[PDB]
């Protein structure tokens, strides 16, 4: 459910860096490589936005 | 060593393999009789018999708990009663295994048929990685 | 007695002990329970 | 459930931070046990403590990665002290630290100017 | 000889793993505490990881 | 003499080079910066109503890691609060812990997206205010909502070091590399077919020797010149961390001396 915020290995904040991420791999014709434009030189955490599942859009639609 | 691993605490602190453990307690309302009632009334230490190490201090006027009350220990969550001065109220209510803890997700009170009341309680209990997990 | 909430509508059913489990301005027969007040002690770890 | 209290990692439970106690065996040599502070302070008074010709031994090692402490043995042999050898060391350190704490606060603003300003 | 660490598993000594033909695949091992001071003696003077 | 030789800087990291110093001190600085460096972070939430999808438990852990401004910190009374553990006041008081608020509701029907922006400090210019790593955004993401799912949270931060929970260290990582060729052979490279041929020279490799000869290799030589590279979270300016690194590292050496010259 939603980006982890703070990568698992370092501290590099990733809560901020997704509302902007998704607006490239599906909205700018840049590669998975495009995240490099977000200051992701380390492995590391950058496999954080990448290996992530958006499990809330598909959970939020159960309205009580 | 020998088929075993050491993990970084910094990570488990930010959420490595953090999991949740919902458990749910089912309970209906049998009625044999004749006409023997057995409501989810809050046990009254004035003519019960018998049940100690409560505490029932965590039950509402409804005899059921309200999410998300920090429940731990052998705390109790529902209350029963079965007829037989000051007589007579029994206690067929279900406690909570001490081995578990944590708060209470939500409870659902419906009707069975049967023909009485029917409650279900679910409590959540975050579980972090600790030495000895697989 | 207390208040209850339906699985669909969610409207306040505020229904009385020992009666019938259902709703009022609608249908279905289940219902959960309002969260207590209740300022609860929560560590951030 | 049996997780030691984390705050009991950064707070001496009425435990004497430092303790200085001779040995036997060895003669003119004592063993220091700093508590709730290790794996940082320790490594310094070594790869630096051994730099004083006055020294003939330099202990240092955490007994168990659960207890947050560590010992330090020093032998010398022969005139003093060795409570004085490690202090002469510590002093040589704090003062060697500023050597860089100052160069830092000096060269920082100095390469802050070349990336525009202004003022 | 017990004592006594924290965290909820039994720490034991690797060189003693061969006799228990069992790795750390999440295995369980039972502990039986003696009571009387007369058995405490048996499993000290005859049966001991050392004398075994 | 010198001691440091910086290269590039930015707003989140500080690349530079140590000079006249020993290995120990290097590492012992790496460590310091990654652990015991006072910071603010939230370490207690009280929930009132929460009918969202993130459980209370799950919010606490998440609301925690979100960085906050710290700046000075070690400079009371104001513009800096001392650990809430050893405080002159009782239980919890604004004199040693900064209060935070979160009253998020729903006025839409599409979808909500509550960021770190919506929180509210108090107005005591501590701070205080979290951060906004994002470019002209509003901060790190907290939770999503649909229909009526208002949550009401009371957050208060304390003071703590990485040691106590990775939540505090305002420091991402560090990137050192003393002896980039292989002077002191502090390492045995695995071949596999030809040594100096499989392993990549490092960007920081172009600042030294000793290729050619066959001297043969030296040994009176100790490791000096360390190519570090500190990166902060964005909680507190990019050193900061370093500066405040030794300030509470000298004072950690002192503790010692004073406990040996008094008696
Ligand atoms: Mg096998
Ligand atoms: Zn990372
Ligand atoms: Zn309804
Ligand atoms: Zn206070």
């Amino acid at each position: 459910m939603i980006i982890p915020i703070r990568c698992f290995s370092c501290g590099k904040v990733i809560g901020d860096k997704w509302d902007t991420y998704l607006t490239l791999l599906q909205e700018d014709n840049t590669e998975g490589e495009a995240l490099d434009k977000l200051g992701l030189q380390r492995y590391c955490c950058r496999r954080m936005i990448l290996t992530h599942v958006d499990l809330i859009e598909k959970l939020l639609c159960y309205n009580p | 060593q020998e088929d075993s691993i050491i993990m970084n605490q910094a990570s488990i602190d930010r959420g490595l393999f953090r999991s949740i453990f919902y458990r749910t307690y089912t309970d209906q309302e049998k009625k044999i009789g004749m006409t023997v009632m057995e409501e989810f009334e809050r046990p009254v230490r004035s003519t019960t018999l018998r049940m100690k190490h409560g505490t029932y201090d965590k039950l509402e006027d409804d005899g059921l708990i309200a999410p998300g009350t920090r429940v731990s220990g052998e705390d109790i969550i529902i209350g029963k009663t079965a007829p037989i001065q000051l007589h007579a109220k029994r206690d067929v209510s279900t406690p909570l295994r001490s081995t578990e803890s944590g708060i209470v997700d939500q409870v659902m009170v419906t009707t069975n048929q049967e023909g009485l009341k029917f409650v279900k309680v679910r409590m959540r209990s975050t579980r972090i990685p600790q030495i000895g997990d697989k | 007695t207390m208040i209850y909430l339906c699985a669909d509508c969610g409207a306040r059913n505020t229904i009385q002990a020992k009666e019938v489990i259902r709703c009022r301005e609608c249908g279905h027969r289940v219902m959960y329970k309002m969260r207590t007040k209740r300022m609860v002690q929560f560590e951030a770890r | 459930m049996n997780q030691p209290e984390r705050y009991e990692l950064i707070e001496l439970m009425g435990l004497p931070k430092v303790t200085y106690e001779l040995d036997s065996k060895s003669p003119n040599a004592a063993v220091v046990t700093l508590e709730k502070e290790d794996h940082t302070l320790a490594n310094m008074l070594a790869n630096q403590l051994l730099s004083d010709e006055r020294v003939l031994f330099a202990g240092y090692k955490v007994p168990h990665p659960l207890n947050h402490n560590f010992i330090l043995r020093v032998q010398t042999v022969e005139d003093c002290s060795p409570k004085q050898v490690i202090v002469d060391a510590a002093k040589s350190l704090i003062t060697h630290l500023e050597e860089i704490k100052v160069n830092f606060m000096r060269e920082w603003e100095l390469k802050m100017i070349s990336v525009e300003g202004v003022e | 000889r017990i004592r006594v660490m924290p965290y909820s598993t039994f720490r034991l000594n690797l060189s003693v793993t061969s006799p228990y033909n069992a790795d750390f695949d999440g295995d369980e091992m039972n502990m039986h505490v003696p009571q009387s001071e007369e058995t405490r003696a048996e499993i000290q003077e005859i049966t001991m990881v050392p004398k075994q | 003499e010198t001691h440091i030789t910086i290269r590039n800087i930015s707003k989140n990291s500080v690349d530079f080079v140590l000079t006249n110093t020993s290995l120990a001190v290097a590492n012992s600085l790496r460590r310091v910066v990654l652990a015991e460096i006072p910071t603010v972070a939230i370490d207690l939430v009280e929930i009132n109503v929460n009918t969202s999808v993130m459980p209370d438990e799950f919010l606490a852990h998440r609301l925690g890691m979100i960085p906050l401004d710290s700046s000075n910190i070690d400079e009371p009374p104001p513009v800096g609060l001392e650990y809430t553990r050893n405080c002159d006041c009782d239980q919890y008081c604004p004199k040693c812990s900064v209060e935070l608020f979160l009253n998020a509701k729903c006025t839409g029907e599409g979808t909500m997206e509550i960021y770190a922006r919506d929180l509210v400090v108090s107005s005591n210019s501590s701070l205080g205010h979290p951060i906004l790593a994002d470019p002209k955004s509003r901060g790190p993401l907290i939770c999503k909502l649909r229909k009526e799912q208002e949550i009401s949270l009371r957050c208060i931060a304390k003071k703590g070091i990485a040691k106590e929970h990775a939540k505090w260290s305002p420091t991402s990582a560090v990137a050192f590399e003393y002896d980039p060729w292989n002077k002191l052979q502090h390492t045995d490279y695995w071949f596999e077919n030809d040594a100096d041929a499989e392993w990549p020279k490092s960007k920081n490799a172009d600042w030294e020797e000793p290729p050619r000869e066959g001297e043969p290799f030296n040994f009176q030589e100790e490791p000096r010149r360390f190519y570090m590279d500190v990166e902060s979270v964005g909680s507190i300016p990019p050193n900061e961390i370093m500066v405040q690194g030794l300030r509470i590292l000298q004072e950690k050496l002192a503790v010692l001396v004073r406990d040996l010259d008094e008696e």
